[PDB]
RNA sequence: GCCCCUAACCCGGCCAUAGGCGCCGGUGCUACACCCGGUCUCAUCAGAACCCGGAAGUUAAGGCCGGCGCCGCGCUCGGGAGUACUGGGCUCCGCGAGGGCCCGGGAAACCGGCGUGCUGGGAGGGGGC
RNA sequence: GGGCAUGACAGAAAAGUUACCCUAGGAAUAACCGGCUCGUCGCGGGUGAGAGUCCCCAUCGACCCCGCGGUUUGGUACCCAGACGUCGUCUCUUCCCAUCCUGGCGGUGCAGCAGCCGCCAAGGGUGGGGCUGCCCGCCCAUUAAAGGGGAACGUGAGAUGGGU
RNA sequence: CCCCUGAAAAGAUAUCGGGGGUGCCCAAAGCUCGGCUCAGGCGGGUCAGAAAUCCGCCGUAGAGUGUAAGGGCAAAAGCCG
RNA sequence: UGAAUCCUGGCCACUGGCGGUACGUGAACCCCGGGUACAACCGGGCGAAGCGCCGCUGAAGGCCGGGGGCCCUCUUAAGGUAGCCAAAUGCCUUGCCGGGUAAGUUCCGGCGUGCAUGAAUGGAUCAACGAGGUCCCCACUGUCCCGGCCCGGG
RNA sequence: CAAUCUAAAAGGGCGUCCCCCGCCCAAGACAG
RNA sequence: GUGAAGCGGGGCGAAAGCCCCGUGGAGGCCCGAAGGGGUUCUGAUGUGCAAAUCGUUCCCAUGACCUGGGGCUAGGGGCAAAAGACCAAUCAAGCCCGGUGAUAGCUGGUUCCCCCCGAAGCGGGUCUCAGCCCGGCCUCCCCGGAGGCGGCCGGCGGGGUAGAGUACUGAUCGGGGCCCCGGUCAAACUCCGAACCUGCCAGCGCCGUAGAAGGGGGGAG
């Protein structure tokens, strides 16, 4: 019984969020919950859906003195529906380079959500065209993928728009020797607030002696404060179904890829497998022995 | 989605070339063509009614569906699926934008304001122009009260006004 | 030598009215060909091609000419149409996006009709100086 | 004449921090109020799928669409940097109506007791406490009811000074 | 710095406007001469196959031309020597 | 660091300090060669501290997370021990359950994968002391309900 | 009696003035 | 006021010891005047009595206590139970005089009359964006010497926009048998294609020997 149809993988998050929910209560959900993509309804008594929001959303707070609720920052939603092919979806989510989707029945009735996790799982169940990493990886060389490399001692202020704006899935963090110090993602934002620091426009200051009107940013962490640290890397010769079950399990969608010295050569995007599981090797590539 | 009085106007080129725009939406009209279909059936019908634009404008993709919805459900109730032909005349080929702070769009996106102020694509419309066809029908004269109703309700669904010119084929 | 007239051949200009498909005819002293050979110059896997030497055979094919049909194409022709659009003016209309009036210009698709290479120089042939 | 380089590419050799801060100025430029705008916010209307035993419209109102207000938030940067005292509360006055009660009327899926919905109507009323610096909100005992807004976010040359 | 668009049929033309690219690479991917014709399709042909080499027909470029985009190119500006 | 009392865990990767046989590197002087009738100049040799390298050091500045099967393993070393907590440290958050009030966003007592607690960076800890900051109870009252009259000076 | 300048939409109305079309009445039409 | 060490008596008791009363006079001990300090009312005052005061309420008050006279430490220096306090009403580095009329792309001011002509906020470069330079635009003078062009008509050219189209590249709804027919579209599509703008020549019109074109020089804003 491997899954094929949208209904299979639908999934229904463990909270329920609405258009007058914070974004500092939804980053507390994530932190307990990670999900790829939230479904914002109107209202409490209502199943009716204003629209969606993404991980990344809860990192637009500015100052935890500043309201900021999530009915502020709806994205389109990408709807499919349930009666659609897993393939077809997967295809959809690599264009539009989105975590996950809403799905809906004939009559447009929400009925949950899909995500990148659930179809990863779903074709775990199957057998990938391509079946080494060598086949299906970014290199470091590329000009713009969706990959980042940054070094351990950079200021976070640096990639954080990348990752916020989803240009990139997750950045692989380099030592001094270009070996893999770890992976940033924006659930390493979710989990952690070393990195935060509150901001503003100036303030009222009218009829009184204050010097400092403005919030400025001085100490700016560094990312090696903040990076997963251990992650497992991964070999050209590398089973792509390890890599697979791996983002599956736990939703980081980057995963670095070294030389035999252990120094960095790419990185294997969930975007990357997606391609072993659904076409091949990329063009030009060949599958090397497991 | 925003009120439809945000995009009724049109005030700019037409943004059309889905090879240039990242992350164009989807049509979503399920169906163009309703009732009966096959040209040899349509010879049956004898008369035409046409729901004709007034004025010049966008019409959201939403709308159109909406207005699609209300008179398909009205002519198969009370016409019948065999006894008339209803064609959606206009596709959505524009592409709308917004310009909102929004997360998971690109980093220019996290720029507040009327910087960077080019906007993501939030929609489609069909730019019609006065005196264009919206909605036409194809039915038998003995239905002419029900097909009127039919494209009333549609009218009111969409953002411009309209008007119904009934003819023969 | 010179002037005039004039097929197919040679060198051209414009580059489909010249192209494409199908059918029916015409042309052969000469000219163009197909054609006959490979010692020589030259040529290749291959005298097929290219190149050389020829003149038995043939208008079956090519070339050139005439006719018909369809497609394609062309037209300073009729309609489409003074329509669409537009330069200038307006205390003219409309809630508004926009429209209207006056002076001056003015399409395209398409439908119908007509057309289906024209022409410059030379050789050859004819007539005269 | 060729090369060795300035990519901030018509070419300095160059890290922070100031809430302890200072000077010159700027409404060429932010913060409060005002102006413009109204996406957002609040309020109204059209439509009628569907719910309502039957029955669209007693009560609702999916999918869509037309609006009004300036009451939330934003957009902009027009005025004000030789300066318009920055939140709330107290005190005191007035205005709006999109009416919570009180006056009038109608509908109801109005038996009565109650309830729900619409219309006219702003003369009067709309209070006392607990919690929090609040505003807002939740709650307690009452009550005919314990409406909401505007006045330089009314009012610090009137106070208070808990927060910022 | 470069191409297309914006740009309003001479010229010029801006925005933290839109879609992209550049800090190279190649002793050939540079010069020239000759020959040839490409993608794709069909018919036949031993392994042989959707795809190898061979014979034939069609094929306006649907290929190729290092590299963005636009432009150009068929007895060539492409392919081979 | 901050009385006393019970205690004070693991980590030397980093930033420092210090110690060290050999090796690489490391200035001037000096030595050798070339060059120059002499010099300038050019090459080499020798080579101190230091640095590289190897060790020690946390009551040095400090740090104390994941994955996997008590064990292995990854990242800049280790992997937050005893304790303590919605803390003057918890965003979510007026957290949840009790106390106290008619009603308690504060307070007290518990709970704890604790956004981001923790051991001389001191942890736990309140006897005594306090113009320290806070909550509750009794008494008390013009603080108030809600204002009135009087006295001295303006 | 234009604009700056203080306004108004979708929708509803034979409220009223008017224009056009279809059908019935050839005095056996519409209303009782 | 409290009452440490030490020292008496009495009581209970088997020993040790325990208990009561007294004596004694310790302590950065307690309450509280003087004295010292400076918490509250956020009281009065706030052109003051005063360039820091007054009332009230408070904290310490045998000690790291308060206070007179004399002495030492001096400016990139002192002194600090540490607040970057204090060092003569001056301190994230004193005061005096000197360098010194520091510099300021920034702000303020810049004084009589008439007459002639009369701008600009554009392009390029700049550690350039409140500045400046080279051009455009103004003015004045001189040289030069007959042509010039904000308009129109014509001849001969250029162009690819509006519209149109859906034929190349793409998008898109239907019907019929990869083709045919109908329909919806295109800033980064184009067979076609205006109005219109623009080049040369001739004419018209106007300007020009009271000086066209062109050139040089001074001053700009
Ligand atoms: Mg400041
Ligand atoms: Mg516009
Ligand atoms: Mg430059
Ligand atoms: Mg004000
Ligand atoms: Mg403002
Ligand atoms: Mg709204
Ligand atoms: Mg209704
Ligand atoms: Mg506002
Ligand atoms: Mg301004
Ligand atoms: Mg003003
Ligand atoms: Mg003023
Ligand atoms: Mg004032
Ligand atoms: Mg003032
Ligand atoms: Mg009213
Ligand atoms: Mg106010
Ligand atoms: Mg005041
Ligand atoms: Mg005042
Ligand atoms: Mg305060
Ligand atoms: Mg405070
Ligand atoms: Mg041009
Ligand atoms: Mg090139
Ligand atoms: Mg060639
Ligand atoms: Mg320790
Ligand atoms: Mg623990
Ligand atoms: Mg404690
Ligand atoms: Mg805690
Ligand atoms: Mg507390
Ligand atoms: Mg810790
Ligand atoms: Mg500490
Ligand atoms: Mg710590
Ligand atoms: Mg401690
Ligand atoms: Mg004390
Ligand atoms: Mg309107
Ligand atoms: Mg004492
Ligand atoms: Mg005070
Ligand atoms: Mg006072
Ligand atoms: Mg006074
Ligand atoms: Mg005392
Ligand atoms: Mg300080
Ligand atoms: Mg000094
Ligand atoms: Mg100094
Ligand atoms: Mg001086
Ligand atoms: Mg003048
Ligand atoms: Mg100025
Ligand atoms: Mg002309
Ligand atoms: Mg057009
Ligand atoms: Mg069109
Ligand atoms: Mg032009």
């Amino acid at each position: 019984r491997v899954p094929q149809f949208v209904r299979d993988v639908v999934e229904h998050p463990p909270f329920r969020v609405t258009v007058n929910t914070t974004l500092e209560t939804l980053a507390a959900y994530l932190r307990k919950f990670p999900v790829d993509v939230v479904p914002v309804f109107k209202s409490v008594f209502s199943d009716e859906v204003a629209g969606v929001v993404y991980p990344h959303t809860a990192l637009l707070l500015k100052s935890k003195k500043l309201d900021a609720k999530v009915g502020e920052f709806l994205n389109q939603p990408l709807v499919v529906k349930e009666s659609w092919r897993i393939e077809n979806v997967a295809e959809m989510l690599i264009s539009e380079s989105k975590w996950g989707a809403v799905v809906v029945d004939e009559e447009g009735k929400f009925v949950g959500v899909v995500s990148l996790r659930g179809l990863l799982s779903a074709l775990l169940l199957r057998e990938p065209k391509a079946k080494s990493v060598a086949a299906v990886y970014t290199s470091i060389d590329e000009k713009k993928p969706r990959v980042g490399f940054v070094k351990a001692i950079e200021k976070v202020s640096k990639i954080f728009h990348k990752l916020v704006g989803g240009e990139v899935d997750g950045y692989v963090v380099l030592n001094r020797e270009g070996g893999a110090a770890g992976i940033l993602t924006v659930w390493n934002f979710l989990k952690s607030r070393r990195w935060f620091r509150g901001s503003g426009e100036p303030r009222a200051i009218f009829g009184t002696r204050v010097t400092r009107g403005e919030s400025k940013p001085r100490g700016v962490a560094r990312v090696w404060r903040i990076m997963s640290r251990g992650v497992a890397v991964a070999n050209p010769d590398t089973p792509i179904t390890d890599v697979a079950r791996y983002m599956a399990t736990f939703g980081i969608y980057v995963v670095p890829v070294v030389d035999r010295n252990g120094k960095v050569i790419g990185a294997v995007t969930a975007w990357d497998v997606l391609h072993a599981y659904l076409y091949g090797p990329k063009e030009g590539r060949e599958d090397v022995e497991v | 989605a925003r009120p439809a009085r945000c995009y009724r106007r049109i005030k700019g080129p037409p943004y059309t070339r889905e090879e240039y725009i990242h992350g164009a939406p989807m049509i979503q009209i399920p169906k163009f063509d309703m009732g009966t279909t096959s040209a040899a059936a349509r010879a049956a019908f004898t008369m035409v009614a046409k729901l004709v634009a007034e004025e010049r404008g966008q019409i959201r993709m939403q709308a159109l569906e909406a207005a699609r919805q209300i008179s398909s459900k009205y002519l198969t109730k009370y016409v019948g699926d065999a006894n008339y032909y209803l064609r959606l005349n206009v596709v959505p080929h524009h592409v709308l934008r917004e310009n909102r702070m929004l997360a998971m769009a690109g980093a220019d996106r996290l720029q507040e304001g009327m910087r960077l102020a080019f906007g993501s694509p939030a929609g489609r419309a069909a730019r019609v122009e006065p005196g264009q066809v919206i909605f036409y029908v194809e039915f038998k004269p003995e239905h002419l009260a029900h097909v009127k109703e039919a494209l009333r309700r549609a009218a009111s669904k969409l953002p411009i006004p309209t008007r119904i010119v009934v003819e023969p084929k």
